[PDB]
């Protein structure tokens, strides 16, 4: 999915072609996973724009987990949060990035 | 009492603070596993935030993310939000940077590569995610993707000063009265120099001003009398917006209108208003006194002085009263300000404009006393 | 332990500069009254001591009325900002980040000597934390410590000036162990995870996995870290915060104003014997 | 020595004094120690704001939620009684936590 | 300002106390 810094568009995307025209942290690790396993990728962008939420009435994924479960999609490098119903359909690795709600505030004013 | 509440005044870290205070509100995205998060937490702390949160009116949760940011950016702090904190890294970083992130994490939640359940990649990518964290190259790419994009600093953000002492620029409001009475006694001392070089019109010439500034101490001393609007009250509601034009004594409302709503409640402040009234009469009647000696003074110029000792008793005792007169009113309407000014209280609560004018009525019963006495010399 | 530089504080130390430049500027103008005299008569236009030339009604003496005027403004304000000092008293943490420790030196700092802590900075490639790697390998005495236990006391001796590098959820719990006379400060360096363990290829490891996600899921582990974190913390935080109730004033703070004192004596003593032969 | 031991209280606090050593040393001499008096009195003043100020601050107890609050005044109970025993019998978490308190102190 | 407001009437009170003093005073030479 589109978010910063994880996965963004260039200035000159129409300048480049394919993985060349996007950027961010996650396109940084495609690049890795591919040092690391020996394979080309494609970085596709998400469809819908959802994460992979699941239906409650058709119980169907939307989403990059549904292009996961569905056989569209072959891996997800995206800020993917690791729940239990997510892993009740794929799986996901060790976690690369821990975090959880923070408080954002104003900062103290200069007056 | 200032500066010690102002330094007793912690900024709010964690929010258990948050379920402490209420002055600063605090929400989360309108749809979202964050908000099924406070919905769903059984400890006290976040049920509390939760509690609060579903009986925020207006409503602390936003539509997009980007709403959140700048519903605390307009609010000036007094509005809170509670997003992810890599995103709260990201945006901090962002100008106008004018947000930052605060405490620690509410929970521990975690982005992990995820692959299709059985897929034959599964097992060398989880190991390679135990690689790169082992190795730190995804803390660089942390470093490269959120403060190397980052737009305001990297090490910057422990550059503000945390508990420092009081400004200069606190004390800089005095010094252009300072430099300012420095100049301008440099026109005195220079024209002095001129006065010393240069040099019954004397007596009688300061004399007759001393009637002529009386002139105008009576006029703005009428003119205070009815105020064309004392106030500019205004309850401008996003209702609908209200401009009450009140008077001294009428109190106008404005689609031209005006009403007179004298001599509110309280009878203790009742009894001030009538002593109010008093000290307006004892004002002008004594000018008049004032007045009448100096027409004497005026067949004079056709006793004397002795009774322009006697007629400056009078007009410093017309402005005193009027000292007391222009306190009596002032001190009542910030009492009736207390009492919520039944349906017109001012927003732009703002003194109008002949109370600045019988002001200077004053000064000019004052300003003919110190030259009716400097022909007193004589 | 204040003294000389901290009595200065109500008071900033461009304000100390600029109420001594513009005391100087006024003192010019008395001379042309009746320079040379006025510059302590300017003095007597300080705060107090009303001085003995009067610039009768000319415009000195506007100009005697207006710095004089202003003085008395600032002595109410050093008052009012001392007392703030004097009764609030937010006795600051020197630093937060480990970035502090490759920027300052006087606050020593180590590891264990022997773990994945200590391998973590000999290891790293950043920096921040190679330099620090730089530091406690060239750290004379040694900084690291044998056993984690000796790593709180050596803190806890040293007063300060000696830090210590250890993991965060510990670092939780010794913080809570009395004497408590130790804190945390900043955030992770790293990121490192506690996890659930099976034998490879064992049947319970699946459903074990997927317990990790129910109970975080439903907070009960954070339930559990309040439990053995806080309900078994000695030093409850907000218990311990709000205690300080003390009392009168010190002596290092005056004692900054008698170097002043005594020095201004000794000075004056130079000036006094030279115009003995300037005479 | 003679006249000056009263300039010296001329010098004291306030009540600036008739003798003025002009612009000789002992203007210096005259100005230090007025200048080291207005010092100790300007803190005496901030150090009895400090006082009555935190002497005002602090508010006697009335709750035993306090009791969870501060840990200065300690509090107890009988050695043996239902009294002790609904502390250590109360799932409140005010009343749990003095009980916790309790059988630490 | 009520805080201010009762030393007014002692201000202005000691003002027009003194001016009975003033006038018999021009008697008394
Ligand atoms: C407009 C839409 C709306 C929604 C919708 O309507 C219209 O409804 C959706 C519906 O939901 C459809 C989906 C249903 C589920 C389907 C799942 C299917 O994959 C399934 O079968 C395998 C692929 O065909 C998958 O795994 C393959 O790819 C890897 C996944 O990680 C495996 O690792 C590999 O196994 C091994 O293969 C050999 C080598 O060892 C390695 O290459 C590999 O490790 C497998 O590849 C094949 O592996 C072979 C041996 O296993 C078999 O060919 C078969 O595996 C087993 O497949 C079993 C399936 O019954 C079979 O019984 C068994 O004998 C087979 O051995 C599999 O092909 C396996 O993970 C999964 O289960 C996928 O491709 C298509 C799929 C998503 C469908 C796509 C289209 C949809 C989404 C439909 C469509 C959107
Ligand atoms: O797996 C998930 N990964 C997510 C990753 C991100 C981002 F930070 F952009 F990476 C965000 N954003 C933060 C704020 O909301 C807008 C975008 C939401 C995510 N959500 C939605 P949730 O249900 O509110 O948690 C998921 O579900
Ligand atoms: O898996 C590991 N888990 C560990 C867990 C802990 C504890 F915190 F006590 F749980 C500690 N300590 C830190 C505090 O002082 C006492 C020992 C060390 C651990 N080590 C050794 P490392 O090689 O230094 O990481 C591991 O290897
Ligand atoms: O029924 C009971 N009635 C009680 C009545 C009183 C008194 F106040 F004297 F009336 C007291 N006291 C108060 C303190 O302890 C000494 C005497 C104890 C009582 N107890 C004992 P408990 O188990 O501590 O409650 C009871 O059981």
């Amino acid at each position: 999915i589109l978010e910063s810094p994880y996965v963004m568009m260039k200035k000159n995307h129409e300048m480049l072609e394919g993985n060349e025209r996007y950027e961010g942290y996650c396109v940084d690790l495609a690049a890795e996973i591919a040092k690391h396993c020996g394979f080309k990728y494609k970085l596709t962008i998400v469809g819908d724009g959802k994460y992979g939420a699941r239906d409650a009435d058709t119980k169907i994924w939307n989403g990059m987990v549904g292009e996961l479960v569905y056989g569209k999609a072959d891996i997800a490098i995206a800020p993917l949060t690791i729940t239990l119903v997510r892993e009740e359909v794929i799986d996901f690795s060790k976690p690369f990035m821990s975090l959880g709600i923070s408080i954002m505030i104003k900062k103290p004013q200069k007056s | 009492a200032f500066l010690t509440v102002e330094r007793m005044v912690s900024p709010i870290e964690s929010a258990e603070d948050l379920s402490k205070q209420t002055e600063i509100a605090y929400g989360t995205l309108d749809s979202g596993s964050t908000k099924e998060f406070f919905r769903r937490s059984k400890i006290a702390v976040f049920d509390k935030m939760w509690t609060y949160m579903r009986s925020a009116e207006p409503s602390v949760f936003v539509r997009t993310t980007a709403e959140g940011v700048a519903r605390v950016r307009k609010s000036k702090g007094k509005y809170a939000y509670l997003l992810e904190s890599t995103m709260n890294e990201y945006i901090e970083q962002r100008k106008p940077c004018d947000t930052m992130k605060v405490g620690g994490n509410l929970d521990s939640k975690g982005y992990g590569i995820a692959t299709p359940k059985g897929s034959s990649l599964g097992t060398p990518v989880n190991l390679a995610v135990l690689k790169l964290s082992e190795q730190g190259v995804l803390d660089k790419l942390k470093n490269k993707w959120w403060y190397d994009k980052g737009e305001c600093g990297a090490k910057d953000s422990g550059s503000k000063e945390k508990t420092s002492a009081l400004s200069l620029s606190n004390v800089a409001g005095v010094f252009y009265i300072l430099v300012g009475g420095l100049g301008l006694a440099m026109l005195v001392a220079l024209i002095e120099f001129c006065y010393k070089s240069r040099a019954k019109t004397s007596r009688r010439g300061r004399a007759l001003l001393a009637v002529a500034l009386n002139l105008l101490a009576l006029l703005f001393a009428t003119t205070a009398f009815l105020t064309t609007y004392w106030c500019q009250g205004t309850q401008r509601v996003p209702f609908q917006l209200r401009r009450f034009h009140t008077g001294i004594w009428y109190s106008c409302e404005e689609g031209e209108k005006c009403r007179s709503f004298i001599d509110l409640a309280p009878a203790s402040e009742k009894g001030v208003l009538w002593l109010s009234v008093v000290s307006e009469v004892l004002y002008i009647l004594l000018l008049v006194v004032g007045f009448s000696l100096m027409c004497l003074e005026l067949l004079h110029s056709s006793d004397g002085l002795k009774l322009n000792a006697f007629a400056a008793v009078f007009t410093v005792l017309s402005g005193l009263l009027g000292m007391v007169a222009h306190m009596m009113y002032t001190q009542v309407f910030q009492v009736t300000v207390s009492l919520g000014p039944e349906d017109w209280r001012p927003h732009s609560w703002d003194y109008g404009w002949s109370f600045c004018l019988a002001w200077g009525s004053f000064t000019c019963c004052m300003a003919a006393s110190v030259t009716t006495l400097n022909s007193y010399t004589k | 332990k204040p003294g000389v530089f901290s009595f200065l504080d109500p008071l900033a130390y461009e304000i100390w500069m600029c109420i001594v430049f513009a005391y100087i500027g006024v003192s010019v103008v008395l001379f042309l009254v009746s320079i040379f005299n006025s510059l302590w008569f300017s003095l007597g236009a300080f705060m107090q001591q009303g001085c003995d030339i009067s610039p009768r009604s000319l415009s000195g003496r506007i100009v005697g009325g207006v710095w004089w005027f202003f003085t008395l403004i600032i002595i109410s304000s050093y008052t009012a900002n001392l007392a703030a000092f004097l009764t609030v008293e937010r006795m600051v943490s020197p630093i937060e980040s480990a970035e502090d420790l490759s920027k300052q030196t006087e606050i020593a700092y180590g590891t264990l000597d022997s773990g994945s802590t200590k391998e973590f900075f000999r290891r790293s490639k950043i920096a921040v934390f190679d330099k620090m790697w730089t530091y406690m390998r060239s750290a004379e005495p040694s900084v690291f410590v044998r056993t984690t236990a000796e790593g709180v006391a050596r803190v806890r001796k040293s007063k300060g000036k000696y830090a210590y590098l250890l993991e965060s959820t510990m670092n939780e719990y010794i913080e809570q162990r009395k004497p408590c006379d130790t804190m945390k400060v900043g955030g992770n360096l790293d990121s490192k995870g506690y996890g659930i363990a099976t034998p490879k290829g064992s049947s319970l490891g699946t459903p074990v996995n997927l317990a990790v996600l129910k109970l975080s899921e439903q907070g009960v582990l954070d339930k559990l870290k309040n439990k053995w974190w806080y309900d078994k913390g000695e030093c409850g935080a907000k218990d311990s915060g709000s205690k300080e109730k003390t009392s009168a004033l010190s002596l290092s703070n005056v004692a900054g104003v008698f170097y002043i004192l005594v020095g201004g004596l000794g000075l004056a003593m130079l000036v006094a014997l030279i115009e003995f032969c300037y005479k």
